[PDB]
């Protein structure tokens, strides 16, 4: 896939994925993109969504599809694992959800991005993430637990 | 108006080399942090107090 | 070992070398070091006792630990050999002495650093070292040969 780091100071606090079309970086994390054709996109400021301005160039558009409605409770791989669960993600269990990981794309079977893991990071027994997602009819909402930390 | 100038000339001349004074206290003693550091050194001639 | 070189236009001018709380760099080169948490660091410029500021924090800190007292002239080991002197340094051979060799450290047998050079290019037949030491009781001393060009 494609997802490239955030870099502050040196070491590593976040990442930005590019859906098709959009790149989407928190803002929640500060720092530059490493790569030189991604830190000359301007940065356009948004709600907690965390918008940022789709000025990929035409040579390498697409990098990744994005998925609608109609999703199954299901099993949804993850980086560090996998979550299954539709209404919000799979209470996780502890040492996956550390810091320094918000922007991981969460993806189906076929490879299409469902959410962006934001918050969550101790929930009790088992941690819950704070993603944002689309709704019943494809309008992008934020879905966060009560007392959720931020990355 | 003359006298006001030799009085700020060299009040800021004299914390001038006392700031000198003031740094020159510290780098042989932060260069080497394990080193023991004497009590006459420590609150008399220079500022710094024991540390870590 | 972890001793980052000096770039400048690509060629290599210069070595920075960290030690237990605190990193080192000479003044007798111009550069920028190729660490990027190595290069926002506020360097304080000093007089011939060379202090710097090692404001990175501990995740990192003490690759080597600098010598402590009960110094010997026994053997001290180097980057290209060995050397065995404690109040002058030691006649080295040739090969060693040409240009950019400037903040290399010397080392003991038990990995600690003792010394970190930075002059005496070509003595003759007995090659000198003008490096920075601790005396007697941890102040730190700077030690200068006659006619030492900065090397």
């Amino acid at each position: 896939d494609k997802t490239f780091p955030i870099m502050l100071n040196g070491q590593v606090n976040g990442y930005a994925c590019v859906v098709g079309g959009r790149v989407f970086k928190p803002l929640h994390v500060e720092g530059r993109i490493d790569n030189e054709q991604l830190a000359a996109i301007k940065l356009k400021k948004a709600s907690i969504y965390d918008l940022e301005y789709g000025d990929v160039p035409q040579c390498m558009k697409s990098d990744t599809l994005q998925y609608t409605s109609d999703k199954p409770p299901g099993f949804y791989n993850w980086h560090h694992g996998a979550v299954q669960y539709e209404n919000n993600r799979f209470t996780v269990p502890r040492g996956v959800g550390g810091k320094g990981d918000s922007g991981r794309p969460i993806l189906d079977n076929k490879g299409r991005v469902v959410a962006i893991v934001l918050g969550g990071v101790n929930e009790g027994s088992r941690t819950a993430l704070s993603v944002v997602t689309w709704n019943q009819k494809g309008v992008t909402v934020k879905d966060t637990p009560e007392g959720s930390e931020p990355w | 108006c003359t006298c006001v100038a030799i009085i700020m000339v060299s009040c800021v001349t004299s914390v001038w080399l006392l700031c000198r004074t003031r740094n020159l206290c510290i780098t042989p003693y932060k260069l080497a942090p394990n080193a023991q550091v004497p009590i006459l050194l420590a609150l008399l001639c220079c500022i710094k107090p024991t540390r870590a």
